[PDB]
RNA sequence: GAAAUUGUUGAAAGGGAAGGGCAUUUGAUCAGAC
RNA sequence: GGAAUACUGCCAGCUGGGACUGAGGACUGCGACGUAAGUCAAGGAUGCUGGCAUAAUGGUUAUAUGCCGCCCGUCUUGAAA
RNA sequence: GCCCUGAAAAUGGAUGGCGCUCAAGCGUGUUACCUAUACUCUACCGUCAGGGUUGAUAUGAUGCCCUGACGAGUAGGCAGGCGUGGAGGUCAGUGACGAAGCCUAGACCGUAAGGUCGGGUCGAACGGCCUCUAGUGCAGAUCUUGGUGGUAGUAGCAAAUA
RNA sequence: UUGGCGGAAAGGCCUUGGGUGCUUGCUGGCGAAUUGCAAUGUCAUUUUGCGUGGGGAUAAAUCAUUUGUAUACGACUUAGA
């Protein structure tokens, strides 16, 4: 039809962090539509693609991704803990990142 | 940002902007040839040695400001090695024919 | 969720409202904030008024033209307010601020756009009745500012521009509805209704 | 503040105000105000807009 | 002599692993697998397509069917973490689906032996489809149409393609 | 190819420079300690650089090993060649750096002939083809 | 025929210093190997 | 008068989801299940499958971004002074 | 109990800042959550301690292996190694098909001191190992000698009539 | 295409009347496979460039010379094809 999504949207806020050291090696993902912790649990072990484009293309593409999944929740609010293959570059603090559906349960 | 003026964007215009550029250089300069080529192709040196000097002598032997010479020196050491080298392949087909 | 968000900043508090501003801003949303003459501030008029002289004082004593730069409008009073709540020395926080646009009144093409409000930020939501408040175009027009009756008349013209449209949507939404009533008691209309909807 | 939004000039101007508008008057071509004289030409209704 | 050799060397007699003690089990899958079962496809060059759920095979997948004439979705495997399986059924219980396993979808994996056409040597000659695939595609279809043609409006929604909307929260979602 | 052998880990791959070897020319970058009694590289302040440690020490199975999986033997002649005759599997030869063009043929040859890997083949033996 | 120091060409960065550590993006460049 | 449910505690009760790790390398031990040969989750990971075979992963290097980082040596109870 | 007064001094300024008024203040209570080089579990390095191992064809009995615990540091002590000029022995070592030295946005090994390879330049000598010996390792000493900068095309080149 | 309206930064909003495509409002007939069990698996938006493509448009500023309402030098203010 008009809309071919199969994803959930949600934001790259930060890397984790406690107030004058932060840590590049986990990052924190707000997805769009959960509240509380009990709605997160259901995308925890979820695939995540950070989805960017440049210029000079490489094999084919000029579409560039990177993969990393869901490992736990984060505080009160539906924030989750996320670990990617490669870390996110840090210029990306407010991008939007794609949580699949897939592996499945539900 | 830019309290002259608050309600315009500055800094990414300005981000914007330099990329633009920086990829329109980096085109230009794959177009001209300045760039090594890929490593699976025909005309790729990897894996092999690296030499201005041998490249200059093969490119004169084959035949705008720069800065790599030849030096006659070094250019009559390579005739002299190159003729030692045909000695020896001549005498390994002349075994293999023989 | 949209691409732009536009708030009437009509009933707000300053400060409640330039936090949850700033959170949005940093986390990657666009912010439009019309009618920032409207907003309040808790505490009464005279308080106020002696807080901003207090700010008014604090300049550089060797030359005035390189100190704290007091700027007079209620729009700039805001954007005081959300610049101090962000970190603006990044480049970070540059990019978060450029995602705003702070104005007063509702000039085009904002004023055929939907406007939203902040419910933990609205005064009549947050204050004890019997508290006093400063409002901000009061307060700006005593400190210096020169233009509160401009923005008045053009906002009473807006004004009845805006209540032509209403009068005209709300006789089609009349005549939808009385359209859309006549076919319930239908058979797909209970089926819909069985369904849920 | 205040906003100029539209100009209107005259027909006929002269050459000591085309002097003001020239910095190099002597080799000029004097071309000033040229396309704007035919504004004026018999409906025109630029000058009335 | 640029180095002088060591008093010792290691051995080049490989070694044998030990011992080890873990034996396959099957597999234990969700209870919402059962045959008949409309499945969504989330993955794949097929997204978003309802397909139905015919047998389960012994390298721990599924074999499914579109039914190909209903939405063009052929006799195929897919994996069970890449699907999602709803609530709608339809009677498997007249199909044989005692000939499929791993050697029926079997490939003649010979292009790591030198593939001339690696990147191509043609770039053509648009790969042809065997006939006994497309038979076994027939009787299929013929014995699962006849039990999908009996709840109205499932064709319509086999045919139909899954998607999401604005605000729809899979976490609070029914299938 | 070579032996079976496990993953090869690292713990530090970025060179340990000396302090201050980038402001000034006369302080060269091999490595030595700060002993100073006010120095904060030595006092270990956070921000600073980092300084060689007996933990960073690699992994005894894998220690020596070329990213192939062998061990470098440096070789001069053919004596020296046919010194690795019969561990293939575990060293891999190279000619030392003053060894001639005529000399390194003869040296190619044999361990060809022979079946030990050369790591640097192909120098000095350009204008060869 | 080293360094300090200088010229030309190519690449880059630059809103009141420059340099450093951890991590990744982008561009350039490179070895091993199946 | 007859119960139920809270609260606290126990189970050598069952069961679903997620993350990190896989050291060791013929056999030897302690056990479990079976009348027994055997089998096993019992002194440390195996099975099946796909893509790519090169700058794709990776290194080096120049930058950009997030957070952190005061100029070394010396005497002194006390050095960015 | 809370609030106002219960005396304040001179550049413009500080609950850290913005700001906050049924609080984002004060008193008290119950939960959830965040994060240290600390605690628990696993791997790897080193040190210390306790132990196993005779067969020569296969190695280093100074070897190989099993088990447990531990690891801050100025003055200072001790140990194991890296590098330089000469000397004895050996590799019937390297070298005009190119020694030593020098340059290198190339490659590898070591925790490190450092070692090794490729390329360019150059034109006559020089290494590995086992030992001996010392005029044997520099960032400083208002260090010594030699060389070179910024300041900077700057201050200035204006007494004695032309 | 017919009309109106909009100056706060209007740069957009409403409407007329014909052409022509689609229509899932309802009912039928073919097609899709091999991307091999996943890999963003590429789908909207822009300013030009090499000259080819269609009408149309023919300018000034600076140095040098000069003035003194100006002036350390630049700058300023005048005149001259
Ligand atoms: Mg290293
Ligand atoms: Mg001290
Ligand atoms: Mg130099
Ligand atoms: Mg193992
Ligand atoms: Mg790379
Ligand atoms: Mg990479
Ligand atoms: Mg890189
Ligand atoms: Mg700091
Ligand atoms: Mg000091
Ligand atoms: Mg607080
Ligand atoms: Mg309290
Ligand atoms: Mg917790
Ligand atoms: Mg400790
Ligand atoms: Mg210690
Ligand atoms: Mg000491
Ligand atoms: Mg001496
Ligand atoms: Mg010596
Ligand atoms: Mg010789
Ligand atoms: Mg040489
Ligand atoms: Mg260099
Ligand atoms: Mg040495
Ligand atoms: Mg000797
Ligand atoms: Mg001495
Ligand atoms: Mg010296
Ligand atoms: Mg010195
Ligand atoms: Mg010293
Ligand atoms: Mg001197
Ligand atoms: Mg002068
Ligand atoms: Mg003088
Ligand atoms: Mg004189």
């Amino acid at each position: 039809a008009e809309s071919h999504r199969l994803y959930v949207k949600g934001k790259h806020l930060s890397y984790q962090r406690s107030k004058r050291v932060n840590n590049p090696n986990v990052s924190l993902i707000k997805i769009e539509g959960v509240a509380t912790p009990q709605d997160a649990q259901f995308y925890l072990g979820k695939r995540i693609a950070y989805v960017y484009r440049a210029s000079k293309e490489v094999r084919g593409s000029k579409i560039r991704v990177m993969w990393g999944k869901v490992t736990r929740t984060h505080g009160n609010s539906g924030v989750v803990r996320a670990t990617f293959r490669n870390n996110l570059p840090a210029k990306t603090f407010g991008a939007s990142v794609r949580i699949f559906l897939y592996p499945s349960n539900i | 940002p830019s309290k002259n003026s608050i309600n315009r964007p500055k800094l990414t215009s300005n981000l914007h902007h330099k990329v633009h550029s920086l990829n329109k250089k980096r085109a230009q300069r794959e177009r001209a040839g300045l760039l090594k080529p890929a490593r699976s192709s025909v005309n790729s040196k990897s894996g092999e040695i690296k030499s201005v000097a041998l490249d200059l002598y093969f490119q004169n032997k084959k035949n705008s400001i720069t800065t790599r010479t030849l030096s006659k020196k070094r250019a009559k050491k390579i005739e002299r090695n190159l003729k030692y080298a045909t000695q020896r392949k001549l005498l390994v087909d002349a075994s293999a024919k023989l | 969720v949209e691409p732009v968000v536009v708030i009437d900043g009509k009933g707000h508090l300053v400060g409640r409202l330039a936090s949850v501003v700033a959170k949005q801003l940093l986390n990657g949303q666009k912010i439009v904030v019309v009618r920032a003459e409207e907003l309040n501030i808790s505490g009464e008029f005279f308080r106020n008024k002696l807080k901003y002289h207090d700010f008014l004082r604090k300049a550089t004593a060797f030359n005035k033209t390189r100190g704290p730069f007091h700027f007079r409008a209620p729009s700039r009073i805001f954007y005081k307010a959300l610049r101090g709540m962000v970190s603006h020395k990044t480049a970070r926080g540059k990019a978060a601020l450029e995602r705003l646009k702070v104005f007063e009144g509702i000039p085009p093409p904002y004023d055929k756009k939907k406007r939203v409000v902040v419910p933990q930020a609205l005064r009549v939501l947050r204050l004890k009745p019997g508290r006093k408040y400063t409002t901000l175009g009061k307060l700006s027009t005593s400190v210096g500012w020169k233009y509160e009756d401009v923005v008045a008349k053009l906002e009473a013209k807006r004004k009845v521009s805006s209540a032509e449209y209403y009068a005209k949507k709300r006789a089609f939404t009349k005549k939808v509805a009385s359209a859309n009533a006549t076919a319930a008691e239908s058979d797909v209309a209970k089926q819909l209704a069985a369904l849920g909807y | 503040g205040l906003r100029s939004l539209t100009t209107v000039w005259a027909e006929h101007l002269s050459d000591e105000v085309k002097r003001r508008f020239y910095k190099n008057w002597y080799k000029s071509k004097k071309k000033a105000f040229t396309k704007y004289s035919a504004k004026y030409a018999q409906d025109g209704a630029g000058i009335e807009r | 002599s640029a180095q002088k050799a060591p008093k010792w060397y290691p051995s080049e007699d490989v070694a044998a692993l030990k011992k080890t003690r873990k034996a396959a089990r099957p597999q234990k899958l969700r209870a919402s697998l059962v045959p008949g079962t409309v499945l969504i496809l989330l993955a794949g060059r097929f997204r978003g397509k309802r397909v139905v759920y015919l047998k389960h095979l012994e390298d721990n997948t599924l074999l499914i069917s579109g039914p190909f004439k209903v939405n063009g979705v052929p006799l195929r495997r897919v994996n069970a973490r890449y699907v999602i399986a709803t609530s709608t059924k339809v009677s498997v219980e007249g199909v044989n689906v005692e000939k499929f396993n791993v050697e029926y979808f079997a490939k003649e994996k010979l292009t790591k032996k030198e593939k001339k056409e690696a990147n191509l040597f043609p770039e053509q000659q648009n790969k042809e489809i065997k006939a006994e695939r497309v038979e076994d595609q027939k009787v299929v279809d013929k014995a699962l149409i006849a039990e999908i043609k009996k709840t109205p409006l499932l064709k319509q929604y086999l045919s139909a393609s899954f998607s999401l909307k604005n605000g729809d929260k899979p976490h609070m979602l029914k299938f | 190819a070579s032996l079976p052998h496990p993953k090869i880990v690292k713990k530090h791959t970025k060179k340990f420079k000396r302090h201050h070897s980038d402001r000034y020319h006369r302080v060269a970058e091999n490595w030595r300690k700060q002993k100073g009694i006010d120095s904060v590289v030595r006092r270990r302040f956070r921000g600073n650089i980092s300084q060689p440690k007996i933990g960073y020490g690699s992994n005894k199975k894998t220690k020596f090993l070329s990213p192939s999986g062998h061990k470098t033997f440096l070789v001069a002649n053919v004596k020296d060649l046919e010194t690795l005759t019969m561990h293939t599997k575990t060293y891999a030869a190279e000619i030392a750096h003053n060894i001639s063009a005529k000399n390194r043929v003869v040296i190619l040859a044999r361990a060809k002939a022979l079946g030990i890997k050369v790591t640097n083949p192909k120098g000095r033996l350009a204008l060869e083809a």
